[PDB]
């Protein structure tokens, strides 16, 4: 109800996963269990923001 | 675990007699390495009638079945008495490195060819946390296309088998500082 | 209907489980199997506690 | 509706999928990881096909 | 209908199943595959029982 009248809905985003590549023994590409969560916590504790 | 079921599976796919002959191997290489070191220099009967001789061929075949199609870089540890270098460049209890020792090492290994021959386990990476750590000389080694590699597991990691019959060149060597310990890695 | 009225509903935590990092073989930095749940009852029977 | 009258449903497969056999030394095989689907196109372009 | 009078419904415990720790290969502490009810029987079974 209060949805059909002049409200509206915002999206905002808490957090992304996702993965990032690396190369195993041979050539080949491995974006598996290379988790980009694992080093978010480690680049913003080192490092400055700039925009 | 790609390379685990890797592993895992080139060591079905081969005889019972090399399955036997690696089996054998995951507990007795020290004598079946200085088998594969010293096994020449007898006679033929003596070759022949030995009764570590035939698996050691079995193993051996095992290597020559899974040849590389490119160059692949291999790391393993190594005494210093393996290049000629009859002291001890640090005790296994200390952390540094003199520098006299390091450059009597350097000094003693400028420019020399060292063959090799038997049975060797190596990695595909550098030895960190938990890996075996057991001399202060690590060497970083190129094999070349066409070179039999075999994979394995001991019950709880995997190695590869290869047998060496070259000889190797060191180039140049560093001090590396690992979990904090000195060591020195060679390139050849 | 006691939900109704001046009572409330009230959350409290009884436990969080969560990971730590380590680098492994390769220098890539692994937060999978590393349960903080393992250490906890260790930490608290060795340590005293500051507020 | 159309379909009771003349209308007939017609059945056509677009493809199959299904493992080979691989054998050892000894008589054990192994048909799980052996796809077929992996050597279709291979084998489809470097033939010529007879019926 | 039973419930709605002098009735009481009474919980017990048939059995407990858990974890234990041990450190791998590295100084890390693992609970994963280390279940307690592989050990029960056997305690059960060497021991005398004090309360």
């Amino acid at each position: 109800k209060k949805l059909d009248s002049g409200k509206q809905i915002k999206l905002e985003t808490t957090q992304v996963s996702g993965n990032y590549g690396t190369k195993n023994s041979q050539g080949q590409i491995i974006t598996e269990g290379n988790s980009w969560s694992n080093y978010i916590s480690q680049i913003d504790s080192v490092s400055a923001s700039i925009i | 675990q790609w390379e685990k079921k890797e592993a895992e599976r080139v060591e079905k796919n081969l005889d019972t007699l090399e399955k036997e002959a690696l089996e054998l191997y995951k507990k007795d290489s020290e004598q079946i390495s200085n088998y594969s070191q010293t096994r020449q220099y007898f006679y033929d009967y003596q070759i022949e009638s030995n009764p570590r001789e035939k698996e050691y061929k079995n193993l051996r075949n095992a290597i020559s079945k899974n040849k590389i199609d490119k160059p692949i870089n291999v790391y393993y540890f190594e005494s210093p008495e393996k290049f000629a270098f009859n002291k001890e460049i640090r005790t296994e209890n200390q952390n540094e490195i003199s520098l006299e020792k390091f450059n009597e090492l350097k000094e003693t290994i400028q420019d020399k060819l060292f063959k090799q021959d038997g049975f060797k386990d190596v990695s595909l990476y550098e030895p960190g946390n938990g890996d075996e750590k057991p001399t202060p000389l690590l060497i970083h080694l190129k094999l070349p296309k066409n070179t039999g590699m075999l994979p394995y597991i001991n019950s709880n990691d995997v190695k590869t088998l290869i047998e060496q019959d070259y000889s190797i060149k060191i180039d140049k060597i560093v001090r590396i500082v690992i979990e904090g310990k000195q060591y020195i890695k060679a390139e050849a």
